[PDB]
């Protein structure tokens, strides 16, 4: 009889129902970024020809998927739709770079993308201390690329690490402000941008993640609330 | 003493002229650009729906008190029973439901990912149902009381009491939070207008309600001054006026909403 | 060589548009215009089958026309009695990222896939009562976008990487793989007859294949933009396709050319479905605006609008009987009209 | 050597696509005339069949 | 897929028993279960249901509240107790399989049964209790219904079971057309709404035993029987 048929539909609710608490719990994240990047050994960090890899763990209570792309085609223009409305998008670059005006233009067709229009970017500017000592080497011009650092300045606002040298911090900001400006100049309030300077082994990546999301929630629900 | 009375008919004349329009027009916008999108709500719709709601009948009521026409229904008893009491009703709902968006708001903003599993649509729906039975209680439950007993001292001290102390005192602690919140957040990582926002609706909240409830105290501890009772009455109705301003359309999302309703209907 | 190379095939490319050129003595306009138009076609959801929790990405009709499978973005295979409503099944799928679904002819099996690029095919009526994984169709490089059953054995499969395949599901091996392609493969359609089927491209190349040779027989190219969707005609000489810059085309096997094309200048979202009805006499589309036209296929206006959806329609099909229309969208609702 | 077999073969693959036959437009959108027109009838989306006929509503 | 049953032996109406069964090789949760009990020399009778979840439950008039009927998913058990037995219960029991959804095979299979001693309903009629039969030859198989069984949602709940002799019953054909998974074609199913048919084209020497007629609108017949 058909009545049966209708409590399996309600058993089968149920269970969807009891998915869907464990699916609105968990934060999803896109991780992104170019082979050179460190994306590989971060996922590998922590501590909790297919394609979607991914990886589970959990901070303070809160669970997060971050997905790794694997093996797909070089361009991203399609497959790119579905990750639409995950919490965030964590962008992984190598600041050691040159590989920098890729990751540069990498950034910008993700950013203003039709479709990621309203994801924050958790920016990671990666591998920060052979930055550090590809600037202390001196060989590795970054002028010669980039003429701007010419003549660029670190910003009063900034405060250097402790124990840095001026170079470094100014270089390292320097690649902070090419990806900022970039940020600001298409999204208008929609989705941010949060850049940090990272070395893969870092525990705090982890840490600076659960921030950032911590953050993209509030504004989501502040955008949400009418508060903004 | 002439001027006494002409002076409450000034006041009269600026509330219908500014705060009357706001308050209906804001009220009816509101309710017909979400009931457009039902399908579209969010949880915070829900509770700006029955707001709205009861902002539009408490500014609607406030017609009433504008020329003073309880010469003109009070002479019957049962209806200005009932009325009454569905004014009652009517800012027992509103005044609860802006507590009830304050606590929630501190739930989005300050717990938001730990307490997803507390704000659902099914549950906006069930605290607004909740929230509805609360008021109809807290108005008809003394309101029997008091005719199976014997407006009076302690039913005006229930009024009091659950009208201004205890939901001002909810609503200052949810925004306090809210704000310490925000602050830290923008000062780590035009959240201004958030900021703006809360301390804009909390104080509006406190200028409109707390003259009446003092009013009501006065009188509970000593148609004496019915010039004042006019002001304060005006005064309850501005909160529901300028509900509907400093909640839905001074914030960018139902603006957005409304933008998206003219446009497409 | 090379250059000699490419003006040898530039020259064929010549050949060909020139033959294209002579077969156009004239336009499907011109032929229908006799014709009686469809009017205000008006259609209402009798159905709205919720229960996905994340975007549906998919969806596909069984043969029998009452029972249709439905994939989510949260991972889950949803096979539908869209009679009464009734969720038949409730398949767990491995990876969430799932970008399309099959259902068997015979309805025995549903097969998905997605980011993964891996085809999961999945047994409804197994022994042991509950639904398994029958096999894993592992071998594409790239996200699987789109899959169709030949039959209960064999399932060609189109991915985003260059190549289209044709798998055997007992031994899941490539019994063929097709090559001609440079984008990703967006769409499949499959012959009436099955022995040919037309698959869309990143280029915004339309190419009709023989499964039973493994190679390409010709190709189409009116238009600017990447194909999303593609739609054999009933009749199976023609069929329709959507694209990135907003407007159908409408393509004839024999003739070797487009025919017609449907397009509203104040229409500028991209096509993300397209489907005929069961004469052929209309032709559906959705829209990365939330509804989807119903265009008059023989004379190329908007007979009718199918606005119901609260996000982008994402799949949408006519059930092999033609009773009624089915409709997913981003909103995570499955909506039938009729 | 491979770009050169690249070439070729798509040269092959343009060659084919030359050699098949083509018929004249008119005479396709003749036929999709008569078949939309034969089966008309039997399309209850073209026509709204009555409420017994549908099994949805 | 087994379904194996505990309990049986002797009782005196003034005694109580559990009946019970594990089910092995398929996934219990998901099959409502029935009891139905073979009595000596007689037709099968409808005894219990509980659905799948647990979530509905019947009783036969005769047993309604004198046994109770209990399931343990996580442990695939299904038990029948009995509060009060008397001289009717005497019978062997089966537990039965049953899925309900648009194109299942209830009551698909059986259990081996035990043996239980002891010191309105739509009736089902069958034409005849037995017919002498060679294997070889075409044969039909008829019944008769108190009410027609074509419900308004357009299908004939008519099933036809075949318990060889020494063996639990096998389902043939369900819903009066469909032929059971592993059916030979030999047996074919039709009907007019109240008057039912069951035919054997071709009998095999394995095709002796009693063929009951059941309705699901739970009711058997008296049950044919082929003499070979």
């Amino acid at each position: 009889e058909d009545k049966a048929a209708v409590e399996r539909s309600k058993m089968i609710e149920k269970q969807l129902q009891k998915d869907k608490q464990v699916y609105r719990r968990t934060l999803r994240l896109l991780l992104l970024g170019a082979d050179n990047s460190g994306k590989s050994t971060i996922v590998k960090q922590m501590r909790i020809t297919s394609g979607i890899f991914e990886t589970k763990f959990q901070v303070d209570k809160v669970n997060f998927h971050m997905f790794d792309v694997g093996a797909q085609r070089d361009e991203r223009r399609k497959w790119i739709q579905c990750f639409n409305d995950v919490t965030a998008i964590i962008f992984v670059v190598d600041s050691s770079d040159n590989r920098l005006q890729e990751a540069l233009n990498d950034f910008d067709s993700i950013w203003n993308n039709r479709w990621l229009r309203t994801i924050s970017v958790i920016l990671f500017l990666n591998k920060q201390d052979l930055l550090a000592e590809k600037v202390l080497a001196g060989k590795s011009k970054i002028e010669d690329y980039f003429p701007e650092f010419a003549r660029y300045t670190t910003p009063e606002d900034a405060t250097p690490e402790p124990g840095e040298d001026p170079r470094v911090t100014r270089a390292k900001y320097f690649i902070r402000k090419e990806f900022v400006d970039i940020s600001t100049a298409s999204g208008d309030g929609r989705h941010i941008c949060y850049p940090h300077f990272t070395c893969a082994v870092d525990t705090e990546n982890a840490r600076r993640i659960f921030n950032d999301c911590k953050d993209i929630i509030l504004q989501m629900n502040l955008r949400e609330y009418n508060l903004v | 003493e002439h001027q006494q009375y002409v002076i409450g008919l000034f006041l009269s004349c600026l509330y219908t002229i500014f705060l009357f329009p706001i308050g209906f027009v804001g009220n009816i916008l509101i309710l017909v650009v979400n009931i457009s999108f039902r399908e579209k709500m969010t949880i915070p719709d829900l509770y700006f729906i029955n707001l709205a709601v009861a902002d539009l009948i408490l500014v609607a009521d406030s017609l009433i008190e504008v020329f003073n026409l309880h010469e003109r229904y009070y002479d019957i008893a049962v209806l200005c029973t009932f009325m009454s009491l569905f004014l009652q009703v009517n800012m027992y709902s509103s005044v609860f439901f802006l507590t009830w968006m304050s606590f929630d708001r501190y739930i989005a903003l300050a717990r938001a990912m730990r307490c997803s599993l507390f704000r659902t649509k099914h549950h906006a729906r069930l605290s607004c149902g909740l929230i509805w039975m609360a008021s109809v209680s807290a108005t008809l439950v003394p309101f029997t009381a008091v005719h199976l007993q014997h407006d009076v001292r302690e039913v005006q001290w229930l009024e009091v009491t659950l009208g201004f102390i205890v939901p001002f005192a909810i609503i200052g602690l949810c925004y306090s939070l809210i704000v310490r919140v925000l602050v830290r957040a923008h000062r780590h990582r035009r959240r201004q207008k958030a900021l703006r926002m809360i301390l804009a609706v909390v104080l509006v909240f406190f200028v409109c309600w707390l003259p009446e409830n003092v009013f009501i105290s006065v009188h509970l501890l000593q148609h004496a001054h019915p010039l004042t009772g006019h002001i304060v009455n005006l005064a309850a109705f501005s909160n529901s006026c300028l509900n509907p301003l400093i909640y839905s359309f001074l914030g960018e999302t139902f603006r957005d909403k409304l933008r998206l309703y003219i446009e497409q209907k | 060589e090379l250059d000699q190379l490419r003006q040898e095939a530039e020259q064929l490319k010549n050949q060909i548009r020139d033959a294209r050129k002579a077969c156009a003595d004239a336009t499907l306009s011109q032929i229908t215009n006799n014709i009686d138009p469809v009017g205000r076609i008006q259609m209402r959801t009798r159905r709205t089958l919720r229960g996905h929790l994340a975007k549906i990405y998919a969806m596909h009709w069984g043969t029998d026309s009452r029972l249709l499978v439905s994939a989510s973005q949260d991972g889950k295979l949803i096979i539908w009695d869209s009679y009464t409503t009734n969720k038949v099944h409730a398949i767990p799928l491995r990876s969430s990222w799932v970008m399309t679904c099959a259902y068997a002819p015979s309805g025995n099996y549903v097969a998905c896939g997605g980011l993964d690029n891996i085809c999961s095919i999945y047994n409804l009526k197994t022994r042991e009562g509950n639904v398994r994984v029958s096999r894993e169709l592992a071998g594409h490089t790239g996200y699987l976008s789109c899959c169709r059953f030949l039959d209960d054995n064999q399932i060609v499969t189109s991915s985003g990487d260059t190549t289209c395949a044709l798998w055997d599901i007992e031994t899941g091996q490539q019994t063929t793989t097709f090559t001609g392609h440079t984008g990703d493969v967006m769409s499949l359609s499959l012959a009436p007859d099955t022995r040919l089927f037309v698959s869309g491209a990143c280029d915004a190349s339309a190419k009709l294949w023989d499964v039973r040779e493994g190679m390409c027989r010709q190709t189409f190219t009116g238009h600017e933009s990447d194909i999303n969707a593609i739609c054999f005609f009933p009749n199976g000489n023609a069929f329709a396709t959507g694209s990135d810059d907003a407007t159908c085309r409408l393509f004839d096997l024999r003739a070797d050319q487009e025919l017609m094309t449907y397009s509203h200048d104040n229409i500028i979202c991209g096509i993300t479905s397209v489907s005929f009805s069961k004469s052929g006499r209309l032709l559906l589309a959705g829209y990365d605006d939330f509804n989807c036209n119903v265009w008059d296929a023989l004379k190329a206006d908007r007979a009718g609008v199918l606005a119901g959806h609260d996000n982008r329609v994402s799949c949408l099909g006519v059930t092999d009987d033609g009773m009624a229309v089915a409709t997913g969208s981003w909103d995570s609702f499955l909506k039938i009209w009729n | 050597t491979a770009s050169i077999a690249q070439a070729r073969k798509l040269v092959e693959q343009l060659k084919m696509e030359a050699n098949i036959d083509r018929i004249k437009v008119s005479k396709a959108a003749a036929d999709l005339m008569a078949y939309c027109e034969a089966h008309a009838k039997e399309d209850p989306l073209l026509t709204p069949v009555p409420a017994s006929e549908n099994p949805f509503r | 897929v087994q379904l194996v049953e505990s309990g049986g032996g002797l009782v005196q109406p003034g005694g109580s028993r559990k009946l019970s069964c594990s089910a092995s090789g398929f996934a219990f949760s998901s099959f409502g279960m029935h009891w139905v009990r073979q009595a000596p020399e007689k037709g099968l009778e409808w005894v219990a249901y509980i659905s799948s979840g647990s979530g509905t439950i019947y009783y036969a008039d005769t047993v309604k509240g004198r046994f109770t009927i209990s399931r343990d998913d996580p442990k695939n058990t299904l038990f029948l107790q009995m509060t009060s037995l008397r001289s009717e219960d005497t019978a062997m029991y089966y537990c039965v399989r049953s899925i309900y959804y648009y194109g299942s095979s209830p009551f698909d299979f059986w259990g081996q049964g035990t043996t239980l001693t002891v010191s309105s309903d739509i009736v089902m009629t069958q034409a005849t209790s037995s017919v002498p039969v060679t294997p070889g030859e075409s044969v039909s198989i008829s019944c008769r219904s108190s009410k027609s069984l074509l419900h308004s949602n357009g299908n004939t709940y008519l099933y036809w079971f075949l318990q060889r002799p020494g063996q639990s019953p096998q389902l043939l054909i369900y819903r009066m057309s469909n032929l059971a998974s592993g059916v030979p074609d030999r047996f074919s199913g039709s009907g007019s709404g109240t008057a039912f048919t069951l035919t054997i084209s071709r009998l095999e020497a394995e095709d002796v035993g009693v063929y009951y007629c059941m309705q699901h609108l739970l009711t058997f017949g008296a049950g044919t029987k082929l003499e070979l």
